[PDB]
């Protein structure tokens, strides 16, 4: 129970054990291997984890990644830009240009993205070079943007 | 495009469900009797 | 049976195919798990050995008993059809869901243990008041007024038409509609359309039928009508001739006025009592509402008030063109001539005139109806 | 003639193709011309899913590469990606390749990179990088590859500037990940370390434990260490392990470390490795203090912590390999296990041949303890996930035959098959031969 409590408070809420990336399309082999090893070790709790091999839990090191969406300027410096965060919606088969996110709340700089939450830029000033806003995203200033005073 | 492909498959599964449930025994509607898997 | 109620897809999307494949896989896995039981340890036929053993265990001769109480733990208390109270227990096939007083419990013949339940197909009160077939044609056969046709529709059918419109407004259908009008106004004709259009169960109650001869009976009849209608299904029960509550006095009933009063109080309780009657609607009509008990009409027991006046001089035209649709009448006469014959010709008057004209044409076996037949029918109808 | 006519024609064409493929005697050109016209009509009217379905039922998916426009590629490619999830191995592979071709024709290199990563083919990634002329896009692709955990050594033919090559190599090495995590922690004000007691919120449970003697169980201390390591991972500072000795006592900070026993000491040491996650410079310096301990368990834990620290971060100096290779040969089973696990964790999915050569001889040593060989198999699987290297699979299989029936009863015997499967993660059809080979294993393990 103490191990479970520690896992729940991993990184104080900043790190996750998601083996998938980019809208669950890419499976990371390292994180999956670590998680599978941890589960196979847990299969025989008394002998493996409660025995002499408490350290098998350190295979979980492969599966932990941060919940950070940091927008970066061309000069590789962090940039705070408002971002809309919400649950992703399957836009396949929908006529028109449907929004990919359910939500209107705007969050600036590094929004803690939860499992299933997708991010779209709230400002047209910057064109995101990444079709999926996750982890490091390099933002390019839009040359066509005119500040409407 | 395969309008008849899916309807026929669904109907086959629905018919087979009863064709297999009748092999254990739920039929023979009684007049106040419980399930053979109840007594 | 009720394996999966998810049909929301309603298209050729891959989700419907995936759900069907998962269901088929689960069914196949269950069938495979079940098959091995007989393959490894059948130990019996499982088809007729069980049924034969059940028949030979439970008393072969099963009697007609009557459950009167409830004993969950392998026991039950009933009275023998001869009269002797019994302590018969519960058997394996008990399926104890009909454990209510009155349902006959069938006991064994050897040890008289509960063998079978008693399927009930009687409902005497409901049957002596259940409408089997549609009375008349669609609402178009009523004709002329339709001031309540929309109102009565909203009161009864509209709740059953698509009960989200009243749901989206945040309200429940009106409590009740009482159709009061002049004698022979066609109130019964309104119930005719209500039944021909109705969708749920409908019960017909003769107005005098609530007053019985034995003291205390009338309240029992009212409570039984309420139980039957409510316990049966969503219903629209019309107790016609409500004026008969105290208007007519008969020597058959032992009680005097304090019996009609008790029956009316019981009816009021059954309409707005101390429980949830469920989804039950009431539509009653009367021709003399001046004497009806005031309490039985307060908003909350009978909500919608509908008044039916005599057919209008403009409505009389539709009434006549309706009640004489299939008559092979000769063009000798014009209906408008008799349209104003009676200063207060009610709806029943037109039907009576048409019937009398048809009969008169019949006496001579003629093929069509002449003006003289209508003239002779008019006097015989209004004048008597 | 209207859209309904086109749709019914598409369905009937699918049926005709299905039945003609079984006949093998009808000319195809006449059907192909009509199919091309139908595809063009569907593309012009944004009825892309119908065109994709028709071409799928015709199996002539190559025609998509000619009728995709700059306004039609997004929906079409999304449909192909969605279908691929329903398509099985061989069909999905061809579909993904055609989607990659559409993407390269449409000049959206990020989606092409994602599709190629799904295909696990480095040649397509190299082609994508070569076709790219934008430095910022290359940097973003390097970030994506670092996230996916794939090492892509940029060849000299890819970039003409040495400094830019070094910059993207650092980006791939996830050097800036620690800086980003620290910046995020500063932004949210989550720097303050939380003790395990704060999570335990013991004040809320004291309603019934006022009569319990304070017996500090070793297992409770180990749980506290694990929770402390989990909560304060990557923050660089801890109140229990690295907290300043600011209380009237000149006693080594290792007071809590020595309270644990053997494997407990190893776990406490590995907690330090977690706490300095992704921080090679300070992590190595802090673990150097514990490398000097006379306890073999502490040394093994320090090695495992070193392996943890460099997890996901690669340094050109390769401190992990140089440090751990010296401890791999040591006779002590605990130190050997720690070094092997550190090498496996630090070099996961790296496909380094030097590690293969250094680890394979250990697998063949009959004098090694079951723990050592099982962890060696796990580390080899972790290093070679998805590579399908026949040599490592053969080595693990050889190790599996050489086991007596008694060793098969221990739970640790269940980990060697786990490692062998890890070698084959994500590659469907290549595993049938290995399953056939494994059918020769003993019945108790075979299944
Ligand atoms: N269009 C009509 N409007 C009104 N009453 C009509 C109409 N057509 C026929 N009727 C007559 O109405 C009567 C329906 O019974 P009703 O008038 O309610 O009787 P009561 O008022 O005595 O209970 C029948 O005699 C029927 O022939």
């Amino acid at each position: 129970v103490r191990i479970a409590q520690g896992l729940v408070h991993m990184g104080k809420g900043l790190l996750t054990l998601n083996p998938y990336h980019s809208d669950r399309f890419l499976l990371s082999p390292s994180a999956h291997a670590g998680l599978v090893i941890m589960l196979h070790a847990c299969l025989d709790m008394k002998a493996i984890i409660l025995g002499k091999y408490h350290y098998m839990l350190y295979f979980l090191v492969l599966a932990m990644q941060p919940r950070m969406l940091l927008t970066v300027d061309e000069n590789l410096k962090p940039l705070s830009v408002p971002v809309r965060v919400g649950q992703a919606v399957d836009v396949v088969g929908q006529a028109g240009r449907p929004k990919t996110i359910t939500g209107f709340q705007t969050h600036s700089t590094p929004v803690l993205l939860s499992a299933g939450d997708r991010a779209e830029l709230a400002t047209e000033k910057y064109i995101p070079l990444s079709s999926i806003l996750e982890g490091f995203v390099i933002l390019k200033e839009n040359p066509e943007y005119r500040e409407e005073h | 495009p395969y309008s008849a492909s899916i309807k026929k498959v669904e109907k086959e599964i629905k018919d087979m469900s009863k064709k297999v449930n009748d092999l254990i025994g739920i039929k023979e509607s009684d007049t106040g009797l419980a399930a053979p898997s109840q007594w | 049976a009720a394996r999966i109620p998810t049909v929301t897809p309603l298209t050729k999307c891959k989700l419907r195919l995936l759900k069907l494949e998962r269901i088929k896989d689960y069914l196949l896995m269950e069938e495979e798990f079940v098959a091995n039981q007989e393959r490894l340890k059948p130990q019996e036929e499982k088809t007729e050995e069980d049924r034969s053993k059940v028949d030979d265990i439970r008393g072969s001769p099963m009697s007609v008993g009557s459950l009167e109480e409830l004993i969950d733990e392998n026991h039950a208390i009933v009275s023998s059809s001869v009269g002797p109270e019994y302590y018969v227990s519960i058997m394996s096939f008990v399926d104890k869901d009909q454990l209510e007083p009155g349902c006959s419990i069938l006991m064994h013949n050897k040890v008289l243990s509960v063998v079978g339940l008693l399927q009930d197909e009687v409902d005497p009160m409901v049957s002596v008041m259940k409408v089997e077939k549609a009375p008349l044609e669609s609402y178009a056969d009523i004709g002329g007024l339709d001031p309540q046709i929309q109102e009565i529709k909203e009161a009864v059918e509209l709740p059953l038409t698509h009960p989200e419109l009243y749901e989206d407004i945040g309200i429940k259908p009106p409590k009740g509609v009482i159709l009061y009008g002049e004698p022979g106004t066609g109130k019964t004709l309104l119930a005719k359309a209500v039944a021909n259009s109705t969708s749920a169960t409908f019960l017909r109650v003769v107005g005098s039928e609530l007053i019985q001869k034995y003291l205390g009976d009338g309240p029992k009849l009212v409570r039984e009508l309420f139980r039957v209608a409510d316990d049966l299904s969503p219903s629209i029960v019309f107790i016609d001739e409500i004026d008969a509550v105290g208007t007519k006095r008969y020597d058959a009933h032992s009680g005097g006025e304090r019996e009609i009063q008790r029956t009316m109080l019981e009816l009021l309780n059954q309409l707005d009592g101390f429980d949830s009657r469920g989804d039950v609607k009431v539509i009653l009509a009367t021709n003399k509402i001046e004497s009806l008990d005031p309490a039985l009409l307060r908003p909350g027991r009978i909500d919608r008030k509908i008044e039916f006046p005599l057919p209008d001089i403009k409505t009389r035209r539709r009434i006549f063109t309706i009640h004489t649709s299939k008559m092979t009448l000769s063009d000798d006469v014009n209906l408008e001539e008799f349209v104003m014959t009676k200063d207060e010709f009610s709806g029943a008057d037109i039907k009576a005139i048409c019937t009398e004209a048809g009969l008169l044409a019949l006496r001579e076996r003629r093929m069509k109806v002449t003006h003289t037949d209508f003239k002779k029918a008019k006097e015989k109808v209004m004048f008597k | 003639w209207g859209h309904e006519y086109v749709r019914n024609l598409a369905g009937e064409i699918a049926q005709e193709y299905s039945k003609q493929h079984q006949n093998e005697e009808a000319p195809f050109d006449d059907l192909m011309d009509l199919v091309q016209q139908i595809i063009a009509f569907h593309m012009k009217h944004n009825a892309e899913p119908e065109a994709v379905d028709l071409l799928m039922e015709v199996e002539d998916l190559d025609l998509l590469q000619e009728h995709v426009d700059e306004k039609n590629y997004k929906r079409t490619c999304l449909y192909l990606t969605a279908a691929a999830k329903y398509l099985a191995s061989p069909d999905d592979m061809l579909v993904l390749d055609i989607a990659h071709s559409i993407y390269m024709k449409c000049e959206e290199y990020p989606s092409a990179l994602q599709v190629s990563l799904v295909l696990d083919n480095l040649q397509y990634v190299k082609h994508i990088f070569t076709s790219c002329n934008d430095l910022l896009r290359k940097k973003q692709f390097c970030y994506i590859l670092a996230r996916h955990g794939v090492l892509f050594e940029l060849d000299d033919n890819m970039v003409l500037d040495d400094d830019e090559r070094e910059q993207m190599q650092d980006i791939i090495n996830n050097y800036k990940l620690s800086e980003g995590y620290l910046t995020l922690a500063r932004d949210i004000e989550v720097m303050e370390a939380k003790s395990p007691e704060d999570i335990y919120k013991a004040h809320l449970l004291d309603g019934r434990a006022s009569a319990g003697a304070t017996v500090d169980s070793a297992r409770q201390n180990l749980a506290a260490t694990f929770v402390n390591a989990f909560v304060n991972a990557g923050f660089g500072q801890d109140k229990l392990m690295t907290g300043p000795a600011d209380s009237s006592s000149g006693s080594s900070s290792g007071n809590w470390l020595f309270k644990n026993k053997e494997h407990g000491k190893t776990s406490a040491a590995a907690s330090l490795g977690m706490i300095l996650l992704w921080d090679v410079d300070s992590g190595l310096a802090q673990l150097d203090k514990y490398f000097h301990s006379t306890d073999n368990h502490v040394i093994a834990g320090a090695l495992l912590g070193v392996g943890i620290v460099n997890c996901g971060v690669k340094n050109d100096c390769d401190p992990a390999l140089a440090l751990l290779s010296d401890y791999v040969d040591k006779e002590d089973p605990a130190i050997r296990i720690g070094a092997i696990m550190g090498l496996g964790i630090s070099y996961a999915n790296t496909q380094n041949e030097q590690l293969r050569s250094k680890l394979t001889p250990i697998l063949g040593d009959t004098n090694a303890s079951l723990d050592v060989i099982a962890f060696t198999a796990i580390s080899l699987g972790l290093v070679f996930v998805g590579s399908c290297n026949e040599e490592v699979a053969q080595a693990i299989i050889f190790a599996l035959m050489d086991r007596s029936e008694a060793d098969l009863g221990e739970p640790l015997a269940r980990l060697l098959p786990l490692g062998l499967g890890l070698l084959y993660l994500g590659k469907q059809e290549s595993v049938e031969a290995t399953a056939e080979v494994s059918k020769t294993f003993n019945e108790k393990i075979r299944k």
